[PDB]
C-alpha cells in the first residue's frame, strides 16, 4: 500500500447519473523507480471501496 | 607498463599483455563521469554522475591472472547502476610476471571422508542455520534460526567465543520474510529465499538496504519440494571454489535435484544442471570446487530407516557426470537442518536437531 | 604473435605509448589443424601470399593500435576455395618514425626545367623510375597507336641517354595511351578499348591481375587535349597509388580515384569541376591533383597555356583556381608523371624526354 498522505483525492459528481465520483492521482519520481530493486517492472494497481466490496484495476 | 581502456555500453572491451606478462587491474568504474568521450543522445550527457564500485571486483575474477581478456560491457557481466543512461567501461592495467599462487583459489580435492570437529552450543530452534563470510578475513559469524512463518532476522556475532557465550554484536532487520534455512553471505551480502516466492533476494549488510532480487526459472518453492524434514527448505544456497550456487527443483526434473550457478552481482543463473537424485529424499546438499554432495540420513520420527548417515551421491559441473559413493557422515542427533561448506576453512557450517557444530573434512587427491 | 580465420578481423596493440613492428606475415594455409571448417578446404596445406608484410606495415607499423579485416577488401585471394587465414609475428618497439621519404614536401610553388636527357623518335610515350625500389632503373614506353605492346628497362641514367637497354618486357595486351606507371616491382597499365588496369610483376614476367574502373571513358573517349588514347591517366605520391580519369556522369570532368596495388579495388572517388580532354595533363602530390593546361602545335588564335590552373584536395575534398608557371619548350606534353623519392616531375614533350625540378610552400595545413 501507498501512504494516505500521498494520496490526492477529487469529490466529483457525473453528468449522465447522479451519484458520488472519486479520482485519486499519486505522484512517482525517478528517485523511486531507480531505487527500487525488485524483480519485476515497477508496477501500480488501484484498489477502490463501495458499500458491497471492492475492485482491483 | 599502466595503460587505459575505454568501450561504451554493449561494445565488447579488449585486455592482452605482451608475450606471457599477466594483467593487473588498479582502477575500474562502470557508469558516467565524463560526457564527451562516448557518442550518443545528448539527453543522456550532462546529467548523471554514475559510479559502480564492484567493477573492481569483476574484472579481478576474470581478467586478473590471465594473458588475454575479453569481457562483454552489459548487463550479462556489469549489473545497471543508473537506468536510461549511457554507460562505459574505463580500466587502469599494468602487465606483471605469470606466476600465480597456489590452494588459496583452488580446489583441495574429493572429499574422502567427514569426522565430527567441534560443538558449540544447543540452541533454542530445533532448525536454523549458521556460516561465516568466506570472501572477507573476519571472523564474524552469521545465525539465523528457522521459525516457521516468522524468519526476519539475521544475527551477527563478533568472535567463536561471543557465539557461544550468546553474546551479539548486531541483528539486521529483513525487508522480507525468510523461508527455509537455505541462505549465505558472499562478500558483505546476504542471498536468501524469500517466504511464498523462487526469488533470491541480495542484502547488503554495510548499507542494510536491498540491493537485488533474482527469479530462479522453474524452481519449486513453500514446501513444493523442501529436503526430507521439509520446513520451506526448497531452496538452498552454497558457496565453494567456483563461486555461488543454487540447490533446487523443478517439475521439469521431476522433483530430482537442479543446481545452478549464480552471478553474485548481476543475479542471474550462468549454467543450469540436473540430477538423478530426488530433493524430498535427500536431508541436505553442499557444493565444493564444483562438485554437489548429497547427504541421506534417518530422523527421529523414521521408524528404523534402512538410510544410514551417509553421501550417497555426487554430482560435477564441468564433467556433467554423476556417480553414486558411500562416505561416513556423523549421525551424533536425528534431526539434520542445514549443511553449508566453506571453502576458506574447508568445513562443514552444520545445525542437527537444536546442536550447532562444525565437522573436519578429509581431501583426496582424486581429481587429475 | 595473432592469429585469426577467413572473414575474422585480427586486432593488435602494444602497451602504453609503444609501437607495433611486423617481421612475418603470411595469408593462407601451412597447418590443418589451427582454423575449422570443412576438411575439402584443409586438403591443401600449401597456400602462401609474401606481400601480407607489405600490407601489414603499411596499416599497423608505427601505431599504438591495429585493426585489419582479413578478407577480400585488405588481402588479394592467394588461392581459391580454400579457408585461409592471417598469421603475424609482432614486436613492441618505442614510437619512432622514419622522415622526408614518406613525408609530403608542401604545396607546389613552382615548376622549372631541370634536365634534358635525349630525344626519342616518338612524338608521344611515357617514361618513370619506381619510387618504391630503391634502384636507378629507368621503365620507358614509346606510344605508337594501335601498337603499344612492350615495356624497356634501363639500368642507369647514363645508359637511357646512350640507348643502351637492360631488357625488355613483352605484355600480355596493348596499352591505351602514355598513361602507365611502375609500383614496387609492378606495371600498370590501361589495356586498349578498355576501362580496366593490368597488374603486371616484372620479376615473375606474368600478370597478376585486371581491375575495372567503374564508369569511366575509354579509347579516345575522354583524353587529353592531345587524344592519343589517354582517357586514364595512373599517378603516384606520398599518399599511394592514384587513377586519373573521367566519367559521363561528371559530364566529361576529371574524376580521381584511390586504388589499392594488392586488392586493386577502388578505396575512394572524386569528383572535379576541370574537363579532361581541356587539360594537356595531370600529377598528384599528398593527394592533391595538379592540372596541367598547355598551349600546342596548331592553336588557331591561341597562345594560352603553360600553366597549373587547378588544384583537388582529397582529404578536404575541395578545390581552388591556381596560376603556378609550367614549362613547355617544345608544344606537344604527352605526359606528365610525380616521382616521390625524388621530388621531380618525369615529362615526355614534343619527342623531348625531360624531367622537371620542384619548389615548394612553407606550409600545407
Ligand atoms: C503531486 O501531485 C499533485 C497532483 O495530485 C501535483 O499538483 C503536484 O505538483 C505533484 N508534486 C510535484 C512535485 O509535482
Ligand atoms: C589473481 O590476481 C589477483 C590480482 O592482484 C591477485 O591478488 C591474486 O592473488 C591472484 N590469484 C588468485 C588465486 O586470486
Ligand atoms: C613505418 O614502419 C615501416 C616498417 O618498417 C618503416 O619502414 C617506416 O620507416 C616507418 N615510418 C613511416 C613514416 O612509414
Ligand atoms: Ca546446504
Ligand atoms: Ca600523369
Ligand atoms: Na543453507
Ligand atoms: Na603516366
Amino acid at each position: 500500500w501507498v501512504h494516505q498522505n500521498e494520496h490526492v483525492s477529487e469529490e466529483s459528481l457525473d453528468e449522465s447519473s447522479g451519484l458520488k465520483v472519486r479520482e485519486v492521482f499519486i505522484n512517482v519520481t525517478r528517485q523511486q523507480v531507480e531505487d527500487f530493486h525488485g524483480p519485476e517492472d515497477y508496477w501500480c494497481q488501484c484498489v477502490a471501496w463501495s458499500h458491497l466490496g471492492t475492485s482491483k484495476s | 607498463v599502466v595503460r587505459r581502456e575505454l568501450s561504451c555500453e554493449s561494445y565488447p572491451i579488449e585486455l592482452r599483455c605482451p608475450g606471457t606478462d599477466v594483467i593487473m587491474i588498479e582502477s575500474a568504474n562502470y557508469g558516467r563521469t565524463d560526457d564527451k568521450i562516448c557518442d550518443s543522445d545528448p539527453a543522456q550527457m550532462e546529467n548523471i554522475r554514475c559510479y559502480l564500485p564492484d567493477a573492481y571486483k569483476i574484472m579481478s575474477q576474470r581478467c586478473n591472472n590471465r594473458t588475454q581478456c575479453a569481457v562483454v560491457a552489459g548487463p550479462d557481466v556489469f549489473p545497471d547502476p543508473c537506468p536510461g543512461t549511457y554507460k562505459y567501461l574505463e580500466v587502469q592495467y599494468e602487465c606483471v610476471p605469470y606466476k600465480v599462487e597456489q590452494k588459496v583459489f583452488l580446489c583441495p580435492g574429493l572429499l574422502k571422508g567427514v569426522y565430527q570437529s567441534e560443538h558449540l552450543f544447543e540452541s533454542d530452534h530445533q532448525s536454523g542455520a549458521w556460516c561465516k563470510d568466506p570472501l572477507q578475513a573476519s571472523d564474524k559469524i552469521y545465525y539465523m534460526p528457522w521459525t516457521p512463518y516468522r524468519t526476519d532476522t539475521l544475527t551477527e556475532y563478533s568472535s567463536k567465543d561471543d557465539f557461544i557465550a550468546g553474546r551479539p554484536t548486531t541483528t539486521y532487520k529483513l525487508p522480507h520474510r525468510v523461508d527455509g534455512t537455505g541462505f549465505v553471505v558472499y562478500d558483505g551480502a546476504l542471498f536468501f529465499n524469500k517466504e511464498r516466492t523462487r526469488n533470491i533476494v541480495k542484502f547488503d549488510l554495510r548499507t542494510r538496504i536491498k540491493s537485488g532480487e533474482a527469479i530462479i526459472a522453474n524452481a519449486n518453492y513453500h514446501d513444493t519440494s523442501p529436503y526430507r524434514w521439509g520446513g520451506k527448505s526448497d531452496i538452498d544456497l552454497a558457496v565453494d571454489e567456483n563461486g555461488l550456487w543454487v540447490i533446487y527443483a523443478t517439475e521439469q526434473n521431476n522433483g530430482k535435484i537442479v543446481i545452478s550457478q549464480l552471478n553474485p552481482y548481476t543475479l542471474r543463473i550462468e549454467g543450469t544442471w540436473d540430477t538423478a537424485y530426488d530433493k524430498r529424499s535427500a536431508s541436505n546438499a553442499f557444493m565444493i570446487c564444483g562438485i554437489l554432495y548429497v547427504v541421506k540420513s534417518v530422523y527421529e520420527d523414521d521408524d528404523n530407516e534402512a538410510t544410514g548417515n551417509k553421501i550417497d551421491y555426487i554430482y560435477n559441473t564441468d564433467q556433467s557426470k554423476d556417480s553414486l559413493v558411500d562416505v561416513p557422515f556423523p549421525n551424533s542427533y536425528q534431526y539434520i537442518a542445514a549443511v553449508d561448506y566453506n571453502p576458506r576453512d574447508n568445513l562443514l557450517y552444520v545445525w542437527n536437531n537444536y546442536h550447532v557444530v562444525k565437522y573436519s573434512l578429509d581431501f583426496g587427491p582424486l581429481d587429475g
